């Protein structure tokens, strides 16, 4: 939880805005995963969010769904994406780490364990793409008993109450999904956390328009993905292309 | 929520957040609806007048002989368009009509739900797209044809096993992105609530009919009903009237495939463990780390990895019975109606009543009276069947 | 005989003087059943219990729009089989059995004769022996399949045209043989006496509820019914209950084909002339010199070159009307009821719809309440169909 | 008619049996036809049964559809027939000649009319394969006022009541198809014309076993054109093959 609000605390200092790009753990293999996590980090993302590949991604579009059949490929189990983790936060300390997750996942070998890992790792929060606030009881307070912030989304179609309980439930940051700067206005009269903008960020005009909207930054949620995906062949020119891109997408925050 | 989304511990609505909103309205609709003399008026005039309701309760003639079984088969497979799939798909689609939706989202394995979507959605002027299994528009080829000419689009899906739950994870998607104009027709009782209440109720009067068909023909309640799990909405819709009375066995037959111990089966409420996935909590099949298992089942309708949550329930307070039935045990099923009774049903129903058989056969000089659900005919299956019996050298 | 052989001029028993003792034998448990009620009982309960009756009679929604015409569909598409032959099957059956006979003969064309004659043949315990056109065993395919999985010889007539008219000659010739011991299931209203009369009679039922069903629904008779007309049999078991009731209408529809003008068509009572074939003296398609002509058909159970005695009489004394509908305007009553009701309509049943279409189309101001016999569904016809409408571009 | 009791008449001064063979008009074609049907005459044929290609035998086998289906392919119609029963007539004056038809071809341009030109060309006889004694009246009205003999089936399962009927009705002979013996005796107490045994006549021992149980004679049904079919190819052989069989069946009734 703590290495958010540092973050937060730390970009709001500098009026800078966070860039929190999104990748698939062991896409397309764990070394060359461990590789482009470093080169993220390096080109200036602020956080990262991080997918644990699953069988059936019922809330992921294509680019998504082949990145999991990569890690898959390459024989990534949720077991390898823990020892990754932990490999990641050794080396990259203060760096706040969100996973993206199925509830089946976090389910399998019991809710409370499945946090008591995390915690144990290094991960700061925890997103259930397939566990609405209705539904959350469980694991938010799994997840506040094992210090991690239980993330979650704000859709276009959100009304008052959905904003209150996220308000309420929400630790680390609130994941929005596009009227936009009455959602802002609302979430920051309710204390809600730091919301970042997820939907269609793929290039640096919209960050910018994000932060400048009044969000606390922006997720490119599959912008990364499609440039993995697009350089299997030359993991060279995939590092550079992803350095140069990350970068550029941080520089637009800063406004 | 308006109604308890649990039965026990299964159930829920498990969905990303955008879908909540879909869901809570479609509940409201369901309970209004409910409470709608008009709503009420005009299923039921489509049931009677469109459908054919009520079906026939057929006693079956030749296949108990030297036993003392009497058999009662439930005619589903005499609804308009060849199974019970077509009951609930009436009421969802003057669901999706009173809710301004002006296209339907479904997803088939037997292209039964498939067919029954595609002819609902003409008649009621719904625009249509189906999502199919690659797997499932080879096998079940025949109902691909159907739903084509009744103007709605099939759409195969090839990923994963390209079987149903491959179909469902589409449909999911689909619906996330047009929820506003479009309107998910869920083919089972199984996923978010409300669907297996819903489901359950447009499918309510299987079982309604059969008590007082049964009733009538034998001044007496079956000593156990018989249908088979897929998803679970033909089972759900024979067992719900007969709930509360005590006497009468619920037997639901998951699908065995090549045999539970070569992990090539559809049974997942007895060789699955507890999961979350397509919006519900359920028994499932999943691996140790819980990935999603793939399911098998000769019969495309049964191919599913999961199982509506009421079931579930059922079972664990052993109200309802489960056993499995294998491919094998299906077809020969299959082949001993068509020869002795002069009725082709749907291998899915062929493992219900491959049950039957087995509880008759066993003990033959034990009295009782059974009904099984016909949830179909197999139109749709002939092609599959007869190059299997044809390999073998029984046609 | 017992009965009147004749309609008029037509009709009679025009068959090799052997097979006569069969005929007087048939005739005379045919009088004998219809006064036994140990034999009503029966057919009552398999048509009820087995077959499915009563069919419903549905009320088009959408394809009457922007007009003064009220449709309905007489539901025999519902019956099990797929089709109205099954009601005299199970009748001639009963009959079979009352013989003492324990095999059966059946010609087919649509392969709907067939199937119930194989279906009735499972139930009953009789062995069964089918006769189907080359050609339509191609065409019709679907239907083979069924009949063989029921247990049923399918024998391919590969001489002539390949066709019905084929298939009977050769099941004349084989009960010529075996009436001894087989029964010759012959399958619409034409032939040797006493065949159009008791076809008739076991195809009754489709008008008399009919009349029930529309008097309950509308208070009045319909101001015409309509039936496509092969060989008469569902025509017939339409018009039956209202042939005196002088102010309803009753129109048969034959097969146009290709067009009258072509030659290609199977429509013999409006342009053939009186011949005696097939034991019957009655409109035959015929050349100069007196031999029989080749039908056509795009419908396999439409493709005959005569027409039942009863049809030929009614014509002549004008109290029923004959008119036909080509292949292309069956088609399109075809893809419409598909695309606007979601019912597949048989090919044969959609040139009797083809016919209301046109006359609510002509005279769209004309308040006229019209019922269509809907003698069948089109799985068996989606191969066929499919490959038209895609050649065409429409699928 | 009279051809046929002037036969009957010798036949039985002889004490010998008639031998009548069965052939389809213009099989192969229409000249070898009249070839053929010289051959079975020379042979020793008492008397003739012609067959018009119909399109429709349903009373008829394997073996005579395929006769009309090559008199078809010869493009024989009932026109030409009746010219070649002219030429027949023209040369052979005295041998009865009977026509197996179908009632179509009779009723085609009116049952009287076919009857006057059956008298014009010089026929004896006309049997219809598909008309009952039931339904003969028109027919049987029609032969007798132009002189020609309707011939009737006489049929295994043969009642009482039908024996006097054909007896009655029928003229210059009776087909009878196979109690045998107590058929016989029937017919020839009802005075019904003399009995031609029609069924299995294939080999010579069949016609004496006729003969011998009482008949009149025997009708070779098709073992006349299972000959012709299977020597297509060689004319020559089909000749002498022909009046090989024809010779040893006629002397097989002289007992
Ligand atoms: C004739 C017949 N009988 C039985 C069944 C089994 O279904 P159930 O267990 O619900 O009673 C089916 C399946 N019909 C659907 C099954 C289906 C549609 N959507 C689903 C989603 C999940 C699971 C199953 C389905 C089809 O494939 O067309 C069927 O078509
Ligand atoms: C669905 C359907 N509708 C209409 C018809 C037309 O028949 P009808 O004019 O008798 O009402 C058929 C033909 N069914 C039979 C037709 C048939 C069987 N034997 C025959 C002998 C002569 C003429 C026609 C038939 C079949 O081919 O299976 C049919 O299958
Ligand atoms: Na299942
Ligand atoms: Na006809």
């Amino acid at each position: 939880m703590e290495r958010y609000e540092n973050l937060f605390a730390q970009l709001n200092d500098r009026r800078e805005g966070a860039f929190v790009p999104f990748v698939t753990l062991g896409d397309p293999g764990i070394e060359q995963s461990l590789k482009i996590i470093d080169t993220l980090i390096d080109a200036g993302a602020d956080a990262l969010e991080l997918g644990v590949p699953f069988s059936d991604p019922l809330a992921d579009g294509p680019t998504i769904q082949n990145a999991n059949l990569r890690a898959f490929a390459a024989g990534v189990t949720p077991a390898q994406c823990f020892e990754m983790l932990a490999l990641i936060r050794e080396k990259h300390p203060t760096i706040p780490i969100g996973l993206l997750m199925y509830a089946n996942l976090v389910f399998n070998n019991g809710i409370d364990a499945f946090y008591a890992r995390c915690e144990q790792v290094g991960v700061d929060s925890v997103l259930v793409a397939d566990v609405p606030v209705e539904e959350s009881a469980p694991f938010r307070q799994a997840a506040l008993r094992h210090n991690i912030a239980p993330i979650f989304i704000c859709p276009p179609n959100a009304d008052d109450d959905l904003l209150r309980q996220v308000a309420s439930y929400g630790r680390g940051y609130t994941y929005l999904l596009s009227p936009l700067h009455h959602l802002i206005e609302k979430l920051k009269e309710y204390h809600a956390a730091p919301a970042l903008q997820g939907f269609g960020i793929s290039s640096p005009e919209q960050v910018s328009a994000a932060v400048r909207a009044g969000a606390a930054g922006a997720i490119s949620g599959s912008a990364i993905v499609k440039i993995i995906e697009k350089n299997l062949a030359s993991p060279k020119q995939m590092l550079a292309e992803l350095r140069s891109f990350v970068s550029a997408m941080k520089a637009a925050s800063r406004a | 929520t308006l109604l308890n989304p649990y039965f026990g511990e299964f159930g829920g609505m498990y969905v990303p957040q955008i879908l909540m909103p879909a869901l809570n309205q479609l509940e409201e609709a369901f309970v209004r609806a409910q409470k709608d003399p008009e709503f009420q008026a005009q299923f039921a005039d489509l049931l009677k007048n469109y459908a054919g309701r009520p079906t026939a309760l057929t006693k079956c003639q030749n296949i108990t002989a030297g036993t003392r079984t009497t058999l009662y088969l439930k005619r589903e497979d005499l609804l308009h368009g060849g199974a019970h799939t077509t009951n609930q798909v009436l009421g969802q689609a003057l669901l999706a009509k009173r809710m301004g939706k002006s296209e339907i989202i479904a997803e088939t394995g037997a292209g039964q739900h498939g067919v029954a979507s595609a002819l609902a959605s003409a008649l009621l002027g719904l625009k249509c797209r189906i999502y199919m299994g690659a797997k499932d528009v080879e096998r079940q080829s025949p109902n691909v044809f159907r739903m084509r000419l009744m103007g709605a689009e099939v759409i195969p899906v090839h990923s994963g096993s390209a079987t149903l739950k491959d179909a469902c994870n589409e449909a999911l998607r689909d619906w996330s992105g047009s929820y506003e104009t479009a309107h998910y027709m869920l083919g089972t009782a199984a996923g978010p609530h409300p669907y297996p209440t819903i489901v359950r109720e447009f499918q309510r009067m299987i079982g309604e009919e059969t008590k007082a068909q049964i009733l009538d023909k034998e001044g007496r309640l079956p000593d156990a009903v018989i249908a088979c799990v897929g998803g679970g909405s033909n089972a759900i819709g024979m067992f719900a009237d007969f709930i509360n009375d005590t006497s009468v066995g619920l037997i639901g037959v998951e699908p065995g495939g090549h045999g539970i111990e070569t992990g090539e089966h559809g049974a997942p409420l007895k060789h699955g463990r507890v999961g979350i996935y397509f919006g519900m909590k359920a028994p499932m099949m999943q691996t140790a780390d819980g990935q999603i298992e793939e399911s098998y089942s000769i019969s495309a309708g049964l191919d599913f990895p999961s199982v509506g949550p009421q079931h579930a329930y059922l079972n664990s307070i052993g109200r309802a019975d489960y056993v499995s039935i294998t491919d094998d045990e299906a077809l020969e099923a299959f082949k001993t109606l068509c020869r002795h009774e002069g009725i082709i049903p749907a291998l899915e129903s062929s493992h219900a009543l491959a049950h039957a058989l087995k509880m008759m056969r066993e003990q033959p000089e034990k009295e009782q009276l059974l009904v099984v659900n016909l949830s179909g005919r197999g139109d749709k299956d002939i092609f599959t069947v007869h190059d299997i019996l044809k390999a073998r050298g029984e046609i």
